[PDB]
């Protein structure tokens, strides 16, 4: 046998494969390149920055309601990258642990805490054979206390981990090799720095081209203590200068 | 230890030493014995041109 | 594939290499097979226009509705299989009638939404049960959260919509809701729309006949979900003939 | 989907035997000896330690040898894995039948509470059963020294002498040769343990790295749990070594 | 639980599969032969395979039950002690036996463990993801009535009452020698009868004393499991009868 | 294969110090080359040769 | 929200009389990241690859190299996600018995219990075992501990052991350059050593992560003075 | 088939298939390509832009589970009939 | 063909069995032999009943 353990169980449900690693679980990665969404994150010294599609595909779907950015809570918020209806899911779950963390433990939630608390919930579904691994993967941005502003990316496999630069998506791999340049020839990161860094990015990658419209993005500033779209005033200012960049 | 350079190199500083005397069973003896020690792929490029 | 006796269409845990789960699919093509539902959002209300399946010649009114009321000023639309409608219909009336009596408060649609996709997604991931078979629309006016329109699919996705479509017909019917001007727009004139969109969509073979049904909750009800008067269903109804000819 | 790939080792063949018992049975087999001896002062277990290294830290009294309760203790042949949680749950139990008794627990009464475990698993669950088989050895007022022996699903047999693991019908018979049904003492008894694990072992001289025995010794009126050290065990291999050195003359 | 895999489906050839598994299983191999008295009932196993190193004093294949209730077992494979799954039938039916005695105030009868044996049997049945024990059980006793029984059960679960029966390596072959065996005579003489079961076990295989335990019972008094020595004196005296008679 | 490898090696080295009989010198670095194979036998358990 | 749950047979014996997903689980450890540990008995230091191959990970809170409670740490080889749930749950148990007694979890003790874990993984069916290796540990009762837990729920006694990637060649290595009675001082030295013999060359202060453990407790090494010992190791 | 046809009546008694008939899939070292092979050959010829010639078809399965769509619904399959155990 | 014996115990233990099937009953050449069958492995799984 070739092509797949179709003989063996090891696609069917989780369990350890004759190669070691799990086909599905590899195979869940491959799920968020389905939702066609590509997320490019950017943490700097003054907002940890998502951008992000606000691309809405008629006058039929809202975009007043519609985004992937989301309000965790008020001082972190995440964006959700693959499928769609996994997205909805483990933000509702976030955001109900979220209030009850704040009430009963009474600390502040920093990155850490969210994506560390996700990431576990998210191996029991790995582990488990009647759950799947996560069709999406979250990004999170918020302020540490100790660090400063912090991005984290937490694996639909269960994994978290802590990234100066991340990209999840369709050209997973392509844009964070790409940003990887732009880490190596550093930048002292402003409020303006961080966001032309990202948007440079995913313009390059997916070679459409942004415009303010077609992207929202989301900064959790130093001042701010909530979470908040900089919509398209702020970032056509940026987008001059990137064409002018370089 | 003999998977490391450094003991290649004592071995050879020996050698050069006991030429010298005209202790020459013992120069030779020693030269062999460095290139014994020096045959560990644990050994750097460098190590190896100047055992040559 | 579909002829397994082993995951694929037994599970939906699995994973192809391309990443897609095609239980969750074929519950997709099950909403497909019967007639179309659509709602349409208005800066003051929803209008709802279903076809409504005669599937005997010994009908009454109300029989094999689509047509339910999850809050008092929510209505629900479904289309697809009626089997697993009922039981999303238990579903969703349940978690806005609690909301009600704790809140106080007229149920905000992007709540109830994310709540009973939630549900529909806990099955989705789930091999141990298959998932529903239906999609759904839920739409409301409010002067608490003002006039809303959601729609849940089999998958498990909530998102807002200005006006959408359910059922066989959805990519035709969805292009005349393009031609439109909904979003401002009172309600009185929607039902005209919905009716016309309705007839002339219908063959005999998406499903052999229909008894048109509309449903109002906008400016004109005062924000209750009830069905239209039999005046309204009447001109709206000689409007989409009229367009039809 | 689900038993489908339940692949019906739970079901009982017309022969009478379980699948996975069985299959156990073999996993007692490659692994190393365990032998327990009856002797009339006291009674001894000998275990292969098969943690040999020159950097080993002994974080624990041994890696095989395991007492149980203040009055058992046991050995193993199977598997390191199984024996671990297994090891844990015979502490509790032999630990609270001491608090409601007060009096050593018997061999047999040892077995069976993790027997029905044992079985649950086996016939049901499509849980693995565990893989090890365990010499218990002890003393209770009743019978006075007694040894135990069970198998992956709880089988019991009461044995004056047994062994398994790896070449166990040959140090078994080996030991019935000499030895048929108590007739030696504690002294006599570490001597022949250790020369049937002489035999059995591929290191035909052993050391104490090698070999680790454990004594447990009624004195005083009182049950003493012992893990022997490296020095009492180089004494007993001398002792036997030099038996075997007379044998061939 | 989460395991309610079958194991045990129906079959249209009106059977239970594990039912019939075990009833062969019992064809097979395991002599356990019972005779009933006139004042004590006798039941005894041949096979502990003691091999002239094993220990005699402390291993029972014959478990008390009751005080006034005691079964012997058989099934066989190679794995050849179901010691193990008749230990769980053991030890449910030694609380039940005490337990119908604390409530229902005469000694518990033998009636009593035949039924609770049938629903043992089936219950495992009727429950998800389980199985039948393969055991057969000679439950012996005495009644409110002080009455000497034995009965016999089937992996089914289903009894009757016998004056003697064998099972084990050909049932009817030892039952019809043992048959001409049972007359008024040995039944009225304690003593006969505890050589009528020995005298049965003889004919499958002959000798032994230790691979032969048995275990008797008089009157609602205690279980008393006999010593092999008593067993090997037994065996000799009853050779020389079988020469006497033929 | 290992011992038979080490008489082998010792020829390799025979011609590099341009001799015409395989002295001891030859022997003495021929065991350590020898013994490098060996350990990498060792490490990846599972035979050299493919 | 609607499951029971499934409990399925590849988690019993094959006939070969080993189990099918112990050796698998064994495999994923041997893909993992090296990692060894020596008890100095001056000291326990454990060392690991602080990489993931892109270095645009921030990685001055997230580590490899956690403290579990006071004096007592782990290190790990293998899976990424499934350590993550055993670093969480090791705490809770340290925590557990950090409320009755005062002190915190011995070695000894605190493997059993993360033992019991790997096995219900393994012996229950619908789940599979934990792919990952701990090095285990602490100084505590006057005498500094290390233990191995391999993935399957076996526990294993060693004074110096390697593991990941040429497992096999770091034992060896071990055996070779470390030996008994040296120092602390020597037991940094020669870890750093074990993982140049265990995936060999380039080593910033951003791939490799030591930690060094004593009664003072468990601490992991700022990026800076990882730099200083680089610079001394061959 | 075609040479069924041609003759004056024809019965042709596709003796027992069990997986000799499985549903069509394909695994990637060989598949269920042979099996399905021959399966759909009798379905282009009988269907096909000729209908089934002068040929009668009876079927032996032990398993309809095995089956494809195609061959269950009838115009090779008008009525089905158990022969079972009896009564 | 290390894939041949983890799969079912060895493709080659097969020709093996039956070799040795062959060989155990033979024409009158039962009676004299002088033709073995050889095998060399490394594992004790892959033995089969009659090995």
């Amino acid at each position: 046998m070739s092509r797949g353990s179709s003989a063996g169980f090891d696609r069917h449900i989780t369990i350890f494969s004759p190669e070691g690693r799990l086909y599905q679980v590899e195979y869940a990665f491959k799920a968020i390149n389905q939702g066609g969404l590509t997320s490019v994150a950017v943490r700097g010294k003054d907002c940890a920055v998502i951008v992000t599609q606000k691309k809405v595909p008629d006058k039929l779907l809202d975009s007043s309601t519609v985004t992937h950015l989301f309000k965790i809570t008020e001082n972190i918020g995440c964006v959700m990258t693959g499928m769609t209806a996994d997205s909805r899911s483990q933000v509702q779950r976030a955001r109900y642990e979220a209030a009850n963390w704040k009430y009963k433990y009474g600390y502040e939630i920093p990155v850490d805490m969210l994506c560390k608390r996700i990431a576990d919930i998210s191996q029991v579904y790995t582990q488990n054979a009647e759950m799947r691994p996560l069709g999406c993967c979250m990004i999170l941005i918020g302020i540490d206390e100790e660090q400063g502003p912090q991005v984290y990316k937490c694996d639909p496999a269960g994994y978290y981990c802590g990234f100066k630069a991340t990209a999840a998506g369709v050209k997973q791999t392509e844009s964070t090799s790409f940003l990887e340049k732009k880490v190596k020839k550093k930048f002292d990161w402003t409020f303006e720095q961080t966001v032309e860094t990202a948007i440079t990015c995913l313009s390059t990658v997916l070679s459409i081209d942004f415009k303010p419209s077609e992207i929202e993005v989301g900064v959790v500033t130093v001042e701010n203590p909530k979470f908040r779209i900089l919509t398209e005033a702020e970032i056509d200012a940026h987008l001059v200068a990137l064409a002018e960049r370089d | 230890m003999d998977d490391k350079a450094l003991l290649v190199e004592v071995q050879l500083l020996e050698s050069k030493t006991y030429h010298a005397l005209s202790n020459l069973p013992k120069a030779r003896a020693a030269l062999t014995s460095a290139r014994t020690t020096a045959n560990a792929i644990y050994c750097p490029p460098k190590l190896q041109a100047t055992l040559d | 594939m579909s002829s397994i006796g082993t995951g694929y269409d037994l599970s939906a845990s699995t994973f192809s290499p391309d990443g897609r789960v095609f239980q969750v699919e074929y519950a997709m093509k099950a909403v497909e097979n019967s007639s179309t539902a659509i709602g349409i959002r208005c800066k003051d209300g929803v209008v709802f226009g279903v076809e409504k399946l005669v599937l005997s010649k010994l009908y009454e009114e109300g029989s094999n509705k689509r047509l339910f009321n999850v809050d008092r000023h929510v209505g629900m639309a479904v289309a697809g299989l009626l089997a697993d409608a009922r039981s999303l219909a238990d579903i969703a009336r349940e978690e806005a009638s609690n909301f009600r009596s704790n809140f106080g408060y007229n149920i905000p649609l992007k709540h109830l939404a994310d709540r009973v996709a939630m549900y529909v997604h806990a099955y989705t991931l789930y091999s141990a049960v298959r998932p529903f078979g239906c999609s759904f629309m839920l739409g409301s006016y409010s002067v608490n959260d003002g006039a809303q329109l959601y729609m849940i699919d089999p998958s498990g996705v909530s998102y807002g919509y200005w006006g959408c479509a359910i059922g066989k017909a959805r990519q035709a019917a969805k292009t005349e809701i393009e031609k439109l001007q909904m979003k401002e727009m009172t309600c009185r004139d929607v039902v005209k729309e919905v009716a016309k969109i309705i007839y002339i969509v219908h063959d005999e073979v998406k499903d052999k006949a229909f008894e048109l049904e509309l449903s109002w909750v906008g400016e004109l009800t005062k924000g209750r979900h009830e069905i239209v008067p039999k005046d309204v269903r009447e001109e709206a109804e000689k409007y989409a003939k009229e367009s039809l000819k | 989907m689900s038993r489908r790939y339940d692949s019906r080792t739970t079901i009982f063949s017309p022969e009478g035997r379980l699948y996975q018992v069985e299959y156990a049975m073999e996993a007692i087999g490659h692994a190393g000896t365990c032998l327990g001896i009856l002797a009339n002062d006291g009674v001894l277990l000998a275990a292969e330690r098969r943690n040999i290294h020159k950097l080993l830290d002994e974080v624990f009294f041994s890696e095989k040898i395991y007492k149980l309760n203040e009055d058992m203790a046991c050995s193993v042949a199977g598997i390191t894995s199984d024996a671990n949680v297994l090891t844990n749950e015979l502490r509790l139990i032999a630990q609270r039948y001491l608090l409601q008794y007060q009096e050593p627990i018997p061999c047999e009464q040892l077995v069976t509470a993790l027997c029905d475990i044992k079985q649950a698993y086996t016939q049901f669950g499509g849980k693995r059963p565990f893989g090890v088989s365990l010499l218990y050895i002890g003393w209770d007022k009743h019978y006075g020294f007694q040894l135990y022996q069970s198998d992956p699903s709880g089988n019991y047999g009461g044995w004056k002498a047994t062994c398994i693991g790896n070449n166990s019908a040959a140090a078994v018979s080996m030991l019935k040769q000499d030895y048929k049904e108590g007739e030696m003492t504690l002294k006599s008894a570490l001597a022949l343990a250790v020369k049937v694990l002489n035999k059995t072992m591929d290191v035909s001289k052993l050391s104490a790295e090698k070999v680790e025995i454990a004594t447990l010794t009624r004195e005083n009126g009182k049950t003493v749990i012992r893990v022997l050290k490296q020095k009492e065990v180089e004494q007993l291999i001398k002792k036997h070594e030099e038996e075997e050195a007379k044998a061939e003359r | 639980m989460s395991y309610d895999r079958a194991i045990t489906v129906f079959s249209p050839d009106g059977h239970l599969f594990q039912v019939e598994y075990a009833q062969e299983a019992v064809k097979k191999g395991s002599t356990a032969v019972g005779v009933r008295g006139r004042d004590i009932v006798v039941l005894g196993v041949e096979k502990k395979s003691v091999a002239k190193l094993q220990d005699e004093r402390t291993v029972r294949k014959i478990c008390a039950l009751d005080d006034n209730v005691c079964m012997a077992f058989a099934v066989v494979a190679s794995v050849s002690g179901l010691t193990a799954d008749a230990r769980i039938v053991i030890n449910r039916a030694r609380v039940e036996c005490q337990s119908h005695r604390l409530t229902v105030g005469d000694p518990v009868t033998v009636e009593y463990i035949t039924r609770y044996i049938a629903s043992l049997k089936q219950r495992y049945t009727q429950s998800n993801g389980r199985r039948p024990f393969g055991i057969s059980a000679l439950i012996v006793g005495f009644d409110f009535d002080g009455t000497p029984r034995l009965y016999q059960t089937d992996p089914s679960g289903t009894y009757h009452a016998w004056k003697a029966n064998a099972i084990g390596r050909g049932a009817k072959s030892v039952r019809e020698f043992l048959e001409k065996n049972y007359t008024d005579d040995a039944i009225e003489t304690d003593d006969l009868t505890i050589k009528l079961v020995i005298k049965a076990l003889l004919e499958v295989v002959q000798s032994g004393g230790k691979n032969i335990e048995l275990a008797v019972m008089r009157r609602d008094q205690p279980l008393k499991i006999l010593s092999p020595e008593e067993i090997e004196k037994y065996v000799a005296e009853i050779e020389k009868e079988k020469e006497e008679n033929e | 294969a290992e011992v038979k490898g080490v008489c082998t090696e010792a020829g390799m080295y025979a011609l590099r110090e341009r001799r015409v009989h395989v002295t001891q010198e030859d022997f003495e670095m021929a065991v350590a080359k020898v013994m490098q194979k060996d350990s990498e036998k060792n490490m990846s358990i599972k035979k050299l040769w493919k | 929200m609607a499951e029971r749950g499934y409990s399925f047979s590849l988690t019993t014996f094959s006939p070969s009389g080993k189990l099918v997903q112990i050796e698998y689980a064994l495999a994923a450890v041997a893909g993992g990241a090296p990692s060894v540990g020596i008890k100095a008995a001056n000291g326990v230091v454990l060392a690991t690859e602080k990489k993931q191959k892109s270095i645009l990970y921030d990685e001055r809170s997230v580590h490899k190299v956690e403290p579990i409670t006071k004096h007592i740490g782990l290190v790990y080889s293998g899976m990424g996600p499934d350590y993550r749930v055993l670093v969480h749950r090791a705490r809770k148990l340290a925590q557990q018995y950090y409320l009755v007694y005062q002190e915190p979890i011995p070695t000894a003790q605190l493997v059993q219990r993360v033992a019991s874990v790997m096995q219900e993984y393994t012996q229950s069916g619908g789940v599979r075992p934990f792919g990952v290796s701990l090095l285990i540990c602490g100084w505590n009762e006057g005498r500094p501990y290390l233990f191995q837990s391999d993935p399957s729920g076996a526990y294993f006694a060693w004074k110096a052991t390697a593991m990941g990637k040429n497992y096999v060649n770091g034992k060896t290595f071990l055996e070779k350059r470390y030996n008994e009675d040296l120092e602390l001082e020597d037991a940094i030295h020669t870890a750093i050593l074990t993982l140049k013999e265990s995936f060999e060359g380039q080593m910033t202060e951003d791939n490799i992560e030591v930690g060094i453990c004593n009664e003072a407790g468990f601490r992991r090494l700022t990026p800076t003075e990882v730099r200083d010992y680089l610079a001394a190791i061959a | 088939f075609e040479m069924a046809r041609t003759k004056k009546a024809c019965l042709i008694f596709f003796d027992e298939i069990d997986a000799i008939g499985g549903a069509r899939f394909d695994d990637g070292a060989g598949g269920d390509n042979e099996v399905q092979r021959t399966m759909l050959e009798l379905i282009n010829q009988l269907d096909g832009f000729d209908p089934r010639g002068n040929i009668k078809v009876l079927m032996a399965t032990n398993r309809p589970d095995t089956l494809d769509p195609a061959l269950m619904r009838p115009g090779r399959l008008d009525r089905k009939i158990e022969f079972s155990l009896p009564d | 063909g290390s894939s041949r014996l983890e799969g079912g115990s060895g493709g080659d233990s097969e020709v093996q069995r039956t070799m040795l099937e062959l060989l155990n009953q033979l024409d009158g050449f039962e009676a004299t032999k002088n033709i073995k069958v050889i095998m060399a492995t490394n594992r004790i799984d892959i033995l089969d009943s009659a090995l």
